């Protein structure tokens, strides 16, 4: 029920098909935050 | 400027700067912008200052000598270990938002 665009349609199709399985993805608000931090002279990145 | 009787980092007002340039000639280089801070910060040895601070803290012990020095030592150590260039603090290029 959040900004995960790829997750919303997936969950809707799952409910239509009665899957009831949750696929996380990763919220776009975090992407916005990362871009905003990078807009400053600040280095930030997500490792593995 | 070491030949000049001027410190490495001392404030020299506009008239003072002018007369100093007049009498010392073009020896004691000085600037008034962020270029000055960039040059001063990039021209130094972190290890030498850290060693000198450690020696000073070990030798001179006082209520004020104990403080205002250990924090500087920790800052120098963090900068050395993090590998971050101090000159990077003086930003040059500007990223913008999407």
């Amino acid at each position: 029920k959040s900004d995960d665009v790829n997750g919303r349609t997936k969950m809707y199709k799952n409910i239509v098909d009665g899957n009831h399985q949750m696929e996380p993805g990763m919220p776009e608000s975090f992407n916005v935050l990362l871009k905003e931090i990078r807009s400053l002279g600040i280095n930030i990145e997500l490792e593995d | 400027g070491g030949m000049t009787n001027l410190e490495r980092q001392q404030i020299l007002t506009e008239e003072q700067y002018l007369d100093a340039l007049e009498e010392f000639g073009d020896e004691f280089d000085a600037k008034m912008g962020a270029e000055a801070i960039q040059a001063l910060l990039k021209s130094m040895d972190l290890e030498q200052e850290c060693e000198q601070l450690r020696e000073e803290l070990n030798e001179t012990n006082s209520e004020t000598k104990r403080k205002k020095l250990t924090k500087r030592i920790k800052l120098l150590e963090a900068f050395v270990q993090s590998g971050n260039k101090p000159e990077w603090m003086i930003l040059t290029v500007l990223p913008v938002l999407p």
